[PDB]
């Protein structure tokens, strides 16, 4: 909510 | 029709522009320049209506 | 220290959490998942961390404020 | 160490940050890097959240001023 | 139900975030804190009993426990307000 | 008649004037300028009589 976190979808 | 379909606005946060301007300024930090002291009191709450 | 719990003392919030520090827009991905490490006695997970980033070097760039200022003082 | 920890932090556009808070936020980033890895994920990008960085650059603005103003008077 | 078992290792957090998807980093940390809170609770549950047994053996057998949380601090007490902040002067 | 029928005076506070002068001056704050120093040593206690 306070710290945005993104991730790789399927290139992993 | 414009009002009912435009629910967002792509504005960069004001602090970032403040930092940019402070870096671009050719004046000492401690001395007073009115340009940097005029945009400090600016708010962007009503960007959507404009 | 006993009188603190006897009285209403303690139980107050700290001062560190008052200051607001944090990051935004963090990108996160899976660890390597291989186990070859020179420290074979340690746990499996610690070995997995070591291979992904490699061995630490120069023992100074890593902050460790116990010894960083001591090195600065020596120099 | 700071060799790769510098690369993790995305480059900032504004002025060079003071050292009173850089050594704090990068230490926080280091601790965050050490924990998520035990869980199994790694961070490769991070923004500074500059809406908090400006408050941090404001501190020295009025702090250096306190240091120099007490010199200005021969108290 | 006793935590002190090899079957229960303090290492049940590695295969947690390996595969699934993660979101903004505010709730997994709360989940870890909650899980550690639960673990600490079941740890203390038998730590108190072990302390009671040890004290019963070490001294007179009759021993009784009583929770002394802040609501009880209202109960009879002593106050040397003057000698309150205990310190050594000179 | 004037001194009986004039109860108040519409004066702006001195602190605001000092702040405006501090912003307007183009020199450093470390250096000493006698215009700013003299104004810093002033009060508006007796505006009514004047």
């Amino acid at each position: 909510s306070a710290t945005g976190g993104q991730a790789i979808r399927n290139v992993g | 029709l414009d009002r009912a379909f435009l629910d967002g606005v792509g504005f960069t946060p004001l602090a970032e522009k403040q930092q940019q301007l402070q870096l671009q300024l050719k004046t000492n930090i401690l001395t007073a320049n009115l340009i940097r002291s005029a945009i400090n009191g600016m708010n962007t709450e009503s960007n959507l209506e404009v | 220290v006993v009188m603190g719990i006897l009285n209403g003392k303690l139980e107050a919030p700290t001062v560190l959490e008052r200051l607001n520090m944090g990051f935004k827009y963090v990108v996160m991905s899976d660890l390597k998942q291989d186990d070859y490490s020179p420290y074979s006695c340690q746990g499996l997970q610690y070995r997995r961390m070591l291979v992904h980033w490699g061995l630490n070097d120069s023992r100074i760039t890593s902050f460790d404020p116990k010894g960083k200022l001591q090195h600065l003082l020596a120099k | 160490n700071d060799a790769l920890m510098d690369s993790i932090i995305q480059h900032r556009r504004g002025p060079p940050l003071p050292i009173i808070d850089r050594t704090l936020n990068r230490l926080l980033l280091h601790t965050y890097m050490l924990m998520f890895g035990l869980m199994g994920k790694s961070i490769d990008s991070t923004k500074i959240d500059p809406t908090l960085s400006w408050r941090a650059i404001l501190e020295s603005n009025d702090q250096r001023i306190a240091q120099l103003s007490e010199l200005l008077t021969a108290v | 139900v006793s935590p002190f078992l090899d079957s229960t290792p303090f290492t049940t957090l590695h295969n947690s975030l390996y595969g699934q998807q993660i979101h903004s980093i505010d709730d997994e940390l709360a989940q870890i804190c909650k899980l550690e809170y639960e673990l600490q609770t079941q740890i203390a549950d038998e730590q108190i009993t072990a302390l009671k047994h040890f004290l019963t053996i070490r001294t007179g057998s009759p021993q009784e426990i009583q929770y002394v949380d802040k609501e009880w601090m209202k109960s009879n007490q002593h106050v040397p307000s003057f000698l309150g902040d205990v310190k050594l002067m000179f």
